[PDB]
């Protein structure tokens, strides 16, 4: 999924935040990796996306 | 002259008193109350607290 760079830290087990609480919530006991990279070139049109 | 019985009773009482008082020890944690750690702290290290 795609989110802004302000909430890249919200994707974490048991972390508060609008995105974490309402869109995608990680389990408290989570084992795995999170990979986040900028998508300004790929997913930002001149008019807007 | 009933030193022994009184001593035994006092020893049991003070052992129980030490046991009941020991839970107020912080043990280096942020707080000594469980629900505070479970609610106002993130699970990833609230679990180790």
């Amino acid at each position: 999924f795609v989110i802004r760079g302000d909430e890249v830290r919200q994707i974490a087990p048991g972390q508060t935040g609008n995105i974490a609480d309402y869109n995608y919530k990680l389990p408290d006991d989570f084992t795995g990796c999170v990979i986040a990279w900028n998508s300004n070139k790929l997913d930002s049109k001149v008019s807007g996306n | 002259a009933l030193g022994k019985l009184q001593d035994v009773v006092n020893h049991n009482a003070q052992a129980l008193n030490t046991l009941v008082k020991q839970l107020s020890s912080k043990f280096g944690a942020i707080s000594s109350v469980l629900n505070d750690i479970f609610s106002r702290l993130d699970p990833p290290e609230a679990e180790v607290q």
